């Protein structure tokens, strides 16, 4: 009931809607009442929550910001960020990064990838960053694209959050496509209410030179992120003229309100 | 302990509403001084007893119950047995025998299924009362939801019977989920409070329940609307406007 | 905004869940 | 069990309606709600639950406990391709609904209103 109490903290935390891990966490505080075992118990849950929301650092001296990811994770509080080719302590706690220093047979498909991804998150994405990883995963060459979009207004008590993680297993002249969506809306205006999707894609694709080839994974990217955005919006749709008439119907079969007389 | 009181409800209020049992579990489990100022505020989802005499089910709440006992809408029965549980008066039984009926038909037009139940308690100037309903959609591996709802509401009477005021607090429970291709795993969960205040006139043709049911019919008719097309809506914006 | 009935009088019991 | 039956019929889950054709069930059976599955399907516009029902032996015609067809779910129910698939499947479009008022007199919808001339 001590450790208990200290796991309880851990999964109040890393279940933090996305733009709002200052006010669960002033909550999970408020309550353990005990900064001590808060430290020493629920410092990996800071880490899990930042690399699982694909949290975004802006690093000084640094135009285009970087994604923290369990791709970029090089141990002991460090990061990459394989763009700018540099890694950097990051306090997981503040969201702060710091002590940049200076960090290779993927370099050219990491590159060429990561120059497609960005004209197109650019493009595509309001506010959107992206960070392409190139690595050995397993004796197999690896790209790994990651996408964030964040839109945080809680002065009219909303916050959403997409994120995207593109994984391509290079083995030529084929790729391995292994793909999660993810999307989390939280709308709170004298209410409650949450949404929380999420879609994986696997599948096989050919190959040839690393423009050629950055050029066709993002047109698979593109693609296969407009079908889910699609078919979410008309899925609620579906959902309000189906599925929530199979729990109450707004008016009953007769499509007359009740006559509660004739009831009594 | 009080400002520990107003965390809990704010991380009630962000923690994912398809989760508020477990959530309540552990929070209380966390800090055990609140069990009873946090179930007081933030409605469970219903849990379904089966009546022992007459074989029909019935929803668990505070205001049914006494020590561990629950009373039935139906026989007017503790389970486990009570000797002396606390009950009615025999003209509030009458009352609350009449609300059942009503509601249980009431249920039947708008959810065509679920659980509905109605106690009733006297208060010094009128009576109060709690409707209960609980709708669950199972029956598919793809698509999943549940509706709870909770109505409390409290009638004063005036003008030597001919008026009374009824003031109402609603709370619906809703969640939806859809596994397909397209969309992936969609899920939407929500929770709302309304209240409302009225007037109504008290006669042998507009009695106290069909007041009572044309208050929580335009209610849960209002609340199922905003649901839909103000909060979820707002969601789908929020979506489009993600990417 | 405004304040739900008091609950039935004369009942033994602390609040609980399940 | 029905419950569950008439929850996967008004949300369109096929493959549940095949178990339950395949099961030798009976998918003229009025379920303990009072309908029909064709009235669960039409009343959702579950346009492949009808055909399926239909192609399994459904009565397109069959009243439930509202003394209301098929069709005039989907006419209720504004449920335009519905309605356009049990017209061409023969359903009778002169049934008077539990108002007295058939089809084409009750429905406030232009488009279906086309359809029932």
């Amino acid at each position: 009931s001590d450790e208990e109490k200290v796991r309880i903290a851990a999964k109040f935390i890393t279940h933090a809607p996305p733009g709002e891990f200052n006010e669960v966490f002033n909550d999970v505080r408020l309550l353990l009442n005990n900064d001590n075992l808060l430290r020493e118990g629920a410092a990996h849950a800071f880490a899990q929550y930042n690399m699982d929301q694909f949290t975004p650092v802006k690093i000084e001296g640094y135009d285009d910001q970087v994604l923290i990811t369990e791709h970029g994770d090089l141990g002991n509080g460090r990061f990459l960020d394989p763009r700018n080719k540099i890694s950097f302590k990051f306090d997981h706690l503040r969201k702060e990064a710091s002590d940049p220093q200076p960090e290779s047979a993927l370099k050219q498909w990491r590159d060429a990838c990561d120059s497609a991804l960005r004209a197109y998150v650019k493009d595509h994405y309001p506010n959107g960053f992206c960070t392409v990883y190139g690595k050995s995963i397993d004796g197999q060459q690896t790209i790994i694209a990651c996408i964030e979009s964040h839109q945080f207004q809680p002065k009219n008590f909303w916050n959403g959050r997409w994120r995207s993680e593109w994984k391509f297993t290079i083995t030529p002249p084929t790729a391995q496509v292994a793909a999660v969506l993810k999307i989390q809306v939280h709308y709170y205006e004298d209410g409650n209410v949450q949404l929380v999707s999420h879609k994986d894609i696997q599948d096989s694709v050919q190959v040839s030179s690393d423009v050629q080839t950055a050029k066709e994974f993002i047109k698979i990217i593109e693609n296969a992120e407009n079908e889910y955005q699609t078919a979410i919006s008309e899925n609620y749709q579906t959902m309000s003229d189906t599925t929530f008439k199979a729990l109450r119907r707004q008016l009953p079969v007769t499509r007359t309100k009740i006559d509660w007389n004739k009831i009594l | 302990s009080d400002q520990q009181l107003d965390c809990a409800l704010d991380l009630m209020r962000r923690l994912p509403p398809q989760q508020i049992e477990k959530n309540l579990s552990d929070l209380i489990d966390l800090v055990p001084s609140l069990c009873e100022d946090l179930l007081s505020s933030v409605d469970q989802p219903l849990k379904i007893a089966r009546d022992k005499v007459v074989g029909k089910d019935y929803l668990l709440c505070d205001y049914n119950r006494d020590g561990d006992s629950y009373r039935s809408p139906w026989s007017n029965k503790y389970d486990p047995p009570l000797e002396d549980g606390a009950m009615p008066s025999a003209r509030l039984r009458k009352l609350e025998v009449e609300a059942n009926n009503a509601f249980d038909q009431y249920r039947d037009l708008y959810f065509e299924g679920g659980v509905s139940s109605v106690y009733l308690w006297d208060l010094d100037h009128g009576f109060a009362g709690v409707i209960l309903i609980k709708k669950a959609g199972d029956g598919s591996k793809k698509i999943k939801g549940c509706w709870d709802s909770i109505h409390v509401v409290e009638v004063q009477e005036k003008s030597s019977g001919r008026t009374a005021h009824y003031k109402l607090t609603s709370t619906v429970m809703l969640w939806l989920q859809t596994n397909k291709t397209g969309s992936g795993t969609m899920n939407l969960g929500g929770s709302l409070t309304r209240q409302m205040e009225k007037d109504e006139t008290v006669s042998d043709s507009s009695p106290h329940i069909a007041n009572i049911g044309r208050l929580v019919e335009d209610m849960e008719n209002k609340i199922r609307s905003t649901l839909n097309e103000i909060y979820f809506g707002k969601t789908k914006d929020i979506v489009n406007g993600l990417r | 905004s405004f304040a739900k009935p008091k609950g039935p009088a004369g009942k033994r019991g602390i609040r609980r869940l399940i | 069990c029905d419950k569950e039956f008439m929850w996967a019929l008004k949300n369109g889950d096929l493959d549940e309606v095949k178990d339950y054709v395949a099961k030798g069930e009976d998918v003229n059976r009025t379920l303990e709600g009072g309908r029909k599955p064709l009235h669960y399907a039409a009343d959702c516009g579950q346009l492949e639950i009808l055909e399926f029902l239909l192609l399994k032996g459904a009565d397109i015609n069959a009243p439930d406990k509202h003394h209301i067809t098929p069709l005039l779910s989907a006419v209720y129910e504004g449920h335009v391709s519905c309605v356009k698939l049990l017209l061409s499947k023969g359903a009778d479009k002169t049934v008077k609904g539990p108002d007295g008022l058939t089809a084409f007199e009750a429905t406030d919808n232009q488009a279906i209103k086309a359809l029932l001339q």
